[PDB]
């Protein structure tokens, strides 16, 4: 038929479409999903530079 | 309002997220260093040196 | 245009992360080739803070693995996973390889992506054998002493061959100061070959599980293929997590924890778990020439299945005799595995020799005569004559 | 028409400024999460009011 | 790469003699079936792999009535593999109009292909 | 003698990276909603074309 | 077309060293840049077989230097060809940088050109430091105390950066260890910063000794400019025999035939001949922070080059008080270099203070000044008005 | 990149000046005969670096048959410098034909970008 009769999408669609509902949880989950990778990739690069200081065995003979 | 709070702002969107990063760490070692050692008492170094006090 | 189609780098990361045109199609498998992009990262960082408290020599090497372990601050974190992370940069690629054998990708126009993927793979043999001859184990001194000794089998070249392995006349000191010192090169030959690997996947792009063009529907990389990507990368770090802090030896064998002896022989030599379907094959040639030519010329089988492949469609998602001899060639794979890890005894000498007689009848015998049977099947079923 | 602008369109004097005094606030913040586990000058982090 | 003329010339063979087409011919029919190309909205000429220079060909000579028809059973076939499910059973392709409509294009792309080379390696004497 | 160390620091990353995966799980289905629901409809041209 | 432009690897051959446009009008200062690819496959490949017998521990490191030189077949050859093979880099190196200030190519459009090549010139002083290092002569242990003691000047971080400097406490057994590991990988992040370095002057090509354009006359790379470069190799590989056999140790120290000793001090710590300009910089500002800033920002001092040229005219070819002022700053590098390797006395002192000055009032005060008087004489010396 | 508003600004502040004209022209001519640039057969309008969008909009409104005898000049002190040679002394410019031939073209482009530049940074108020 024709092209300016869109099929039916109310099986997927939400009933109450106000504009702020999904622009709040979709930024709270981008931004507690950019909060773990900040402080888990803080720690991984400090434990590979924590390696290069004084080994065990040299601070016994300080 | 609560979008344009702390979500429009990438210049927070950055910040926060690193901000927030900063005391993750600390509130969430000490809740996990407290309870790895409720979890094993009796088996420590420090009860065991409290039981040799004779 | 934007700057990050402008400039002279930019333009690279854009043109193959950013805006490369992907099927609209593909589903989680072809996530395994950028795993290898990170395993690759991982074993190259991890082995480099690794290398600062390393001692090459035979007298020393059995006590720098030792001091990284007890004396080194995170020193353990180090090593067990530059020791369960190479067994999981095996697990991605014999996936990998798998899955461009199914969907059949070797075909014509990606025949140069099948053969430079073969040179990877037996660069990347190499730098796990020459990196377990560098801990000085036990089974690391007898593991050499095997594989060094089958370059003798070469008729009026084999003891000069191996004596100019060996730098003497058997596996001394300079043998092991050769190893490590080779251990560092090959993994940045590696690096170059993934480069070249990459350059002939941007000419043609990927394939489809379909196996039909995709020309008329794509998608970009940005937001949608590396937001599928991190889905997979986030799973990846949790099971390499799982085995470097709570079972951190459970690949791997205990002997290797006793320091190696040129005088005292143990009860078992098994290689480590992703050499042991090849160790199988080497043993059932009752030859030490025609066993060293046979377990070469198993991973270089792979280069005559573009030539062996006679069907018109693509890929095994609509064959039905084609998908049922690749989970043969797979449970054959494991069954020559397991027997790499047995006795020299009965009847474990006549199952890895038929068992190794499947793996050559597969890209041969099986592959040619069932990819012809389908062109026919396809033909007399729709056409009425 | 003669106005202030070199290489720059200087149109943007604090069109550029108080949101990198929160990017200020995000990279130096920045420097807030690297700074952890080297415990050489962090006596300027570890004096807050909780933990 | 089995040629199409080869394809025919065996195919022809089962489908004229009348003993082997009593066993083969039943064979053909349970493998288009498990096959299941049909539940997806495709025909078979539509699987055939396209990068080589006959094939290309035998795509410009197509009708351009049937050449906009195929380019929609391609589309609406990678969008029921994205979701994972299935077209419903009145977008099946029937058994009556699964038909060849590219194979004539085809088997004269080659026999012109072997002609070229025939009388280019050619030892005629006087 | 690693053994009470190693243990501790294998809650400070399954904690984390667990958590960081369930997330992942969340946003790619959120921004995988359009492609997922696109329709599509074929009006054969007029038969001169 | 041809096979060689039609491969996808053989074409990228075919765009860089068959067919490459290049002008007709170049001389013998365009070679010094296809030495340096040379050079760098030499002491990569010497460096490899040196590796394999080779001891990195504090109390076998110099005895594994003569290991090699005595008792490896050829080892002799393989040590003093990498060890006059890296002043032969240098050499170049220097005479690369300063044709590309003359004929002034860091200009527009190639100035990611010149910021690639400031990145290659910091990462080769820095192997050339880690490996004078593994010697464990009496220089190389004098040479790591006063160079890592600078670190200790930055307030509230300077001795925690030092510290993990060193792995201790002074320069011990793991700061050689770790030196050694280093050495082996920025040799291969040079590599991959020449591969960057070609991508950017494959998109405008080379200048040419008159500074106009060359899109009129052009000429291919093969059969005239590789024939063209085979006159210098040839001689380069002459000059690095009669050194190599001839005159082995005129380029070095004999301090280095002494083991180091954290007792006894020499009567001079001088650098390698090389790195003497950059010495008398660091030693000429009387603070040990003022002094490593200073020394760190002369070779950083070459990215503002771009911004400070006033001209019209591209290259110091027909301009005569800018050529009378690049022969001052030539002659000054050669002063600042023979400063390096004196006493700290009187007038070693005043004379390495003016001369370091004048390494600064080049790129800031002496040539926006003169690039601007020229621009103005070819203005007046024409216009009748 | 000094600009040709700015150094025809200097130029002719020197030039109109009658004593300053009577210290810095002999400089002038002297440095231009030590440049040497025309025994190579070229003017001074040849040397100019031309990778910037001003210089290439001034070669476009160049006529054709001064952009024709130019491109020759070029190619000309191509060979000249690759024989190691010079041009003999009937093929040098003089110091009459050596006159600039582009610059009404540069310092109408410029003046058009210093107006572009001022109209789009602009503070008018009712
Ligand atoms: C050493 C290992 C390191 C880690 C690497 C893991 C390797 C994974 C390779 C397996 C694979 O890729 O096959 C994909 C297969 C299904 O194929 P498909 O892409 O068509 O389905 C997509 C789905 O419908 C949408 O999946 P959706 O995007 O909706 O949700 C994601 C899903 C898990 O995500 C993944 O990463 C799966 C690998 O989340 C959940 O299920 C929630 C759980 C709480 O997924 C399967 O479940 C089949 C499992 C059998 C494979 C065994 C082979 C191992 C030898
Ligand atoms: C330790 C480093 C060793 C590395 C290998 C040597 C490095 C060479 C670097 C010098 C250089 O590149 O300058 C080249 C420059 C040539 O000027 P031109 O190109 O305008 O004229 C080409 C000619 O007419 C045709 O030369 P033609 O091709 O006809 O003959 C061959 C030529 C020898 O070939 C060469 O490689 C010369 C370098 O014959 C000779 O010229 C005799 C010289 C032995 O020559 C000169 O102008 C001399 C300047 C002195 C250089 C001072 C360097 C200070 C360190
Ligand atoms: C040089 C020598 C080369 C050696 C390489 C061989 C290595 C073999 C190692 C086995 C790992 C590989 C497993 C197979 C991976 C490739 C298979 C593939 O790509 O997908 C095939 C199939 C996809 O099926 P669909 O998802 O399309 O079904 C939808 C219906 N339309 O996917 C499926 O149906 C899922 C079936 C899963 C089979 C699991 C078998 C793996 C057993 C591993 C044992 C591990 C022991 C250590
Ligand atoms: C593709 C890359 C690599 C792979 C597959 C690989 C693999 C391995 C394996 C399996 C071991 C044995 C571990 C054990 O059982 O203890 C090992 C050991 C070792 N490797 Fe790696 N490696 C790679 C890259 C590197 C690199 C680039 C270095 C550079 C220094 C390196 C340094 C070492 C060292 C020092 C050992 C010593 C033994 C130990 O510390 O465990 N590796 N390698
Ligand atoms: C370090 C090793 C490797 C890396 C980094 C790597 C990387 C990749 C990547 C990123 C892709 C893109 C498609 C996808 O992600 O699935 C790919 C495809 C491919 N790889 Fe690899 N790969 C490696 C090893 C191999 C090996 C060992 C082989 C074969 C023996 C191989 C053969 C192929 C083929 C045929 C394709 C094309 C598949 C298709 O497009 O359908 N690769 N590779
Ligand atoms: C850009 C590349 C390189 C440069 C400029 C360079 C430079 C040097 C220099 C100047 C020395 C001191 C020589 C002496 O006075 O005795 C040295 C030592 C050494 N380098 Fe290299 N090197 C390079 C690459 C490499 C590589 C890639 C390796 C490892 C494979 C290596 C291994 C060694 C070794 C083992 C020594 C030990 C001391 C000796 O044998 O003389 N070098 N390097
Ligand atoms: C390992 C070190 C290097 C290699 C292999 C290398 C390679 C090359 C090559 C092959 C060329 C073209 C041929 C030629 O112009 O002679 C070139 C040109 C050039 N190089 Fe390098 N180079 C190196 C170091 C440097 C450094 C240290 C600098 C600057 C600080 C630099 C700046 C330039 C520039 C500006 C050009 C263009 C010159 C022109 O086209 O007129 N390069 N380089
Ligand atoms: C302007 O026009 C030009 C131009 O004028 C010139 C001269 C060149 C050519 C100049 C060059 C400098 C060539 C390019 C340089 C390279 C390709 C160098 C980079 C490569 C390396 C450094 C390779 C390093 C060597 C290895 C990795 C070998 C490793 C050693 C091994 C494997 C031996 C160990 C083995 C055993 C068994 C012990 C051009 O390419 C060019 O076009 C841009
Ligand atoms: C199909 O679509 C895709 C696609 O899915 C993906 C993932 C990619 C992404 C590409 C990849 C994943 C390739 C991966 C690339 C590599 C693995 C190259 C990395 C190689 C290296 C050698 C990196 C390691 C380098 C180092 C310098 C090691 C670090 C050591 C240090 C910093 C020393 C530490 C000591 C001190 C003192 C700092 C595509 O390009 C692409 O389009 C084709
Ligand atoms: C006689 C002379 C001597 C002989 C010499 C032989 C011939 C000399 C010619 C030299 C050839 C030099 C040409 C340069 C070259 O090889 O080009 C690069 C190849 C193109 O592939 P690629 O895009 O680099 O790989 C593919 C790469 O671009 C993949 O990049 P990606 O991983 O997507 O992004 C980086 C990660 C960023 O990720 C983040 C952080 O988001
Ligand atoms: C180059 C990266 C290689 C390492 C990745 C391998 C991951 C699998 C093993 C995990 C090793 C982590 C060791 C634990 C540790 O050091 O810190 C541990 C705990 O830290 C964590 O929990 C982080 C876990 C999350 C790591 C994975 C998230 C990836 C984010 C992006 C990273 C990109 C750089 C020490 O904790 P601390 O802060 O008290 O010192
Ligand atoms: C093939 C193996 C080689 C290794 C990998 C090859 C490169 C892969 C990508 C690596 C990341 C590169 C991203 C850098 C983007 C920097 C932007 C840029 O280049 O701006 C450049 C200036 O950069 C420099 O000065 C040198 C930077 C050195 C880079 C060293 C990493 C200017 O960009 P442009 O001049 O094109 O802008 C004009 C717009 N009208
Ligand atoms: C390495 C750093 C990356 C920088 C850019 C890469 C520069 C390219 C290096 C030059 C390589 C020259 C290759 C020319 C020959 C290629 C012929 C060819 O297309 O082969 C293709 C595929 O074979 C290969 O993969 C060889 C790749 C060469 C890589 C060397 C390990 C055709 O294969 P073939 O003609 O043998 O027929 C099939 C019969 N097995
Ligand atoms: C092409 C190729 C190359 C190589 C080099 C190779 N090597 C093996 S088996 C080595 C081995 C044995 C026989 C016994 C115990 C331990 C180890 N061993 N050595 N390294 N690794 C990881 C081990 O498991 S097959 C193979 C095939
Ligand atoms: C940016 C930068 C980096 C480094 C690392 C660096 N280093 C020096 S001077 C080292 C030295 C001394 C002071 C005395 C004796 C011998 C050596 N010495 N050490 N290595 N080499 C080749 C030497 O000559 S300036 C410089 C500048």
């Amino acid at each position: 038929k024709s092209t300016y009769r869109t099929p039916n999408f109310d099986d997927v669609l939400k009933e109450n479409n106000d504009a702020d509902k999904g622009r709040s949880y979709a930024y709270f989950m981008v931004g507690a999903m950019g909060l773990l990778s900040s402080a888990g990739a803080k720690s991984t690069v400090e434990t590979f530079i924590s390696s290069m200081t004084a080994t065990a065995d040299v601070l016994a003979m300080a | 309002s609560l979008y344009k709070t702390f979500f429009k702002r990438n210049a927070v969107f950055v910040g926060t997220i690193f901000a927030g990063a900063f005391v993750f760490q600390t509130v969430f070692d000490t809740a996990i260093t407290s309870w790895y050692e409720n979890h094993n008492k009796g088996k420590l170094w420090k009860d065991v040196k409290a039981r040799i006090a004779a | 245009m934007a700057f990050r189609k402008s400039n002279v780098y930019l333009s690279l990361v854009n043109s193959y992360i950013i805006d490369s045109p992907q099927p609209s199609s593909i589903n989680y498998w072809w996530n395994m080739g950028s795993l290898l992009g990170l395993c690759l990262v991982i074993q190259i960082v991890t082995g480099i803070f690794m290398a600062m408290h390393y001692s090459s020599n035979i007298e020393l090497a059995f006590s720098s693995v030792e001091h990284i372990m007890r004396d080194v601050h995170n020193g353990y974190i180090l090593r067990y996973l530059h020791a369960n992370g190479a067994s999981f940069f095996f697990m991605v690629m014999f996936m990998h390889m798998a899955k461009g054998l199914y969907y059949g990708s070797y075909r014509s126009p990606r025949v140069t992506l099948w053969n430079v993927g073969v040179i990877i793979f037996i660069l990347t043999i190499a730098t796990a054998f020459l990196g377990y001859c560098c801990v000085y184990g036990q089974m690391s001194h007898w593991g050499a002493t095997v594989i060094t000794n089958l370059f003798s089998a070469i008729p009026f070249v084999g003891n000069d061959i191996v004596s100019w392995l060996w730098g003497g006349f058997s596996v001394s000191n300079p043998t092991i100061q050769r190893f490590f010192a080779l251990h560092y090169l090959v993994p940045f030959i590696i690096a170059a070959m993934v480069i070249m690997h990459l350059m002939a996947l941007h000419i043609h792009g990927s394939s489809n599980p379909l196996g039909i063009t995709g020309n008329l529907d794509r998608i970009p990389m940005h937001s949608y293929f590396i937001f599928k990507d991190l889905v997979t990368v986030f799973l990846f770090m949790l099971i390499l997590a799982l085995f470097v802090f709570y079972s951190p030896n459970t690949l791997g064998h205990p002997d290797n924890y006793i320091p190696g002896n040129p005088l005292v022989t143990p009860a078992s030599i098994v290689p480590e778990w992703y050499l042991l379907p090849f160790y199988a094959i080497l043993r059932s040639i009752p030859d030490k020439l025609l066993g060293v030519i046979t377990m070469f010329a198993a991973i270089l089988v792979l280069l005559v299945l573009p030539f062996t492949d006679r069907s018109v469609v693509r890929g095994n998602t609509f064959k039905v005799l084609s998908k049922f001899f690749f989970f043969i060639f797979v449970f054959n794979f494991v069954l020559l595995g397991q027997i790499g890890a047995c006795h020299v005894e009965v009847p474990y000498v006549l199952m890895g020799q038929i068992a190794t007689f499947i793996y050559f009848a597969y890209f041969l015998i099986i592959v040619p005569v069932i990819s012809t049977i389908e062109n026919v099947l396809f033909y007399i079923g729709r056409v009425n004559k | 028409t003669g106005l202030h602008f070199g290489r720059l369109s200087l149109r943007s004097l604090t069109a550029y400024a108080p949101n990198l005094m929160l990017w200020g606030g995000a990279s130096m913040l920045g420097l807030f999460v690297f700074t952890e586990g080297w415990p050489k000058f962090q006596d300027t982090l570890y004096k807050k009011i909780p933990l | 790469p089995q040629s199409f003329t080869s394809i025919a010339r065996i195919g022809d063979y089962i489908l004229k003699s009348p003993v082997l087409s009593k066993l083969c011919v039943p064979v053909a029919n349970q493998f288009i079936n498990l096959a299941g190309y049909k539940k997806l909205g495709l025909k078979f000429d539509d699987l055939i792999a396209e990068e080589n220079p006959i094939m290309q060909t035998a795509l410009r000579r197509l009708p351009e009535d049937e050449s906009y028809a195929r380019a929609y059973r391609i589309i609406r076939a990678h969008q029921t593999e994205l979701t994972h499910h299935l077209l419903p059973r009145n977008e099946w392709i029937k058994a009556q109009e699964d038909v060849p409509y590219l194979l004539p294009y085809i088997l004269e792309a080659e026999a012109a292909a072997k002609e070229k080379d025939e009388l280019d390696n050619i030892e005629v004497s006087k | 003698p690693e053994h009470d160390e190693r243990k501790r620091l294998g809650l400070k990353t399954v904690i984390i990276l667990s958590s960081l995966y369930l997330l992942s799980i969340w946003v790619k289905k959120f921004k995988w909603a359009g492609i997922k629901t696109r329709k599509f409809v074929f009006n054969p041209p007029k038969p001169r074309k």
